[PDB]
């Protein structure tokens, strides 16, 4: 949103749902998988160092 | 709503402080939240951060 306007805040789980969306999975993909989803996150931003 | 968990079908779940909405992402607009405007998909205790609301049945309501 910040790119195209005013900041508006969102929260971040809410974020990725949106995201989520925009690829064709369901927002309910990521709300019932989201803490495997931030431990994929995590592991992978490790990975890069 | 009664052990089920609600998803916005487009749009997201907003509170004006008291009453719960469901209104599109880009421009505020404001709607009762129905079984039209959400889709179900488990049951609470998986979602973190729902919260109890009443989704109204068009269906129920008349018959
Ligand atoms: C989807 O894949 C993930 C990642 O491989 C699986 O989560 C792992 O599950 C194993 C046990 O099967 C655990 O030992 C690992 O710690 C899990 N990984 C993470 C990052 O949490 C997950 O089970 C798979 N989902 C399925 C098969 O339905
Ligand atoms: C949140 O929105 C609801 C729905 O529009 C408001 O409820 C109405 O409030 C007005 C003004 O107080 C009353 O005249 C109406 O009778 C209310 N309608 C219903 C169905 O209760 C509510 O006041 C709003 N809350 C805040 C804090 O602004
Ligand atoms: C309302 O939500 C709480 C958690 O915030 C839950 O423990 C409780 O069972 C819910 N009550 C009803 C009537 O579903």
């Amino acid at each position: 949103t910040f790119g195209a306007g005013p900041a508006l805040q969102i929260p971040f789980p809410m974020q990725m749902a949106y995201r989520f969306n925009g690829i064709g999975v369901t927002q309910n993909v990521l709300y019932e998988n989201q803490k495997l989803i931030a431990n994929q996150f995590n592991s992978a931003i490790g990975k890069i160092q | 709503h009664d052990g089920k968990a609600h998803f916005p079908r487009e749009g997201v779940f907003v509170s004006n402080g008291t009453h719960w909405f469901v209104t599109q992402r880009n421009f505020y607009e404001p709607q009762i939240i129905t079984t039209d405007n959400t889709f179900v998909s488990g049951n609470c205790d998986v979602v973190i951060g729902i919260v109890n609301n009443t989704v109204y049945d068009p269906l129920q309501l008349e018959l």
